[PDB]
């Protein structure tokens, strides 16, 4: 009976996937204007191809210099400060 | 990422513009490689920059002995 919030919280995500989409994570900076948000919400709709209205979360993390990381479920494209760590080709060659 | 790329190419050319050599090294890199090469040249050999070597050698004196036979 102690683990009853564990069973309930598991059941919502198990029932979510019957219509849900495993939401995204865009963690770059301060929130931007509306035209940049609606454009990413209308290209990610073209990626699901499952007839399900995607949900999304935005987080603020200033440690990334000027780029953004985007995850779609378990996909995780990357355009961030790791293009500065790819400058080891000037050293390791 | 090309706009990030040319930003790197800019800072390589300002590193090309040098007039005093090592700006960030200071005496640390100057006292190191001067003492490192002299520790390696002591293991290498005492040879000058333009003195060509020339010498001669002495062969053994082919002596003889005596032996009375017939």
């Amino acid at each position: 009976l102690s683990s009853t919030p564990g069973v309930i919280s598991a059941f919502s995500t198990m029932m979510s996937v019957h219509r849900g989409e495993v939401p995204c994570s865009v963690t770059t900076a301060s929130p931007l204007d509306e035209a940049t948000l609606t454009e990413l919400k209308t290209v990610l709709k073209s990626f699901l191809s499952k007839g399900q209205i995607l949900k999304l979360e935005v987080k603020v993390d200033p440690s990334i210099m000027g780029g953004m990381i985007v995850r779609i479920g378990e996909k995780y494209v990357d355009m961030s400060a790791k293009t500065k760590i790819q400058k080891l080709s000037r050293a390791m060659r | 990422v090309q706009k990030l790329f040319v930003d790197k190419i800019r800072e390589y050319r300002t590193k090309r513009q040098t007039s005093g050599g090592p700006v960030d090294a200071g005496p640390e890199y100057q006292q190191d490689l001067d003492r490192e090469l002299f520790k390696l040249k002591q293991m290498y050999g005492k040879a000058d920059m333009n003195t060509f070597p020339n010498f001669t050698f002495e062969d053994p004196k082919f002596e003889a002995v005596e032996k009375p036979q017939s």
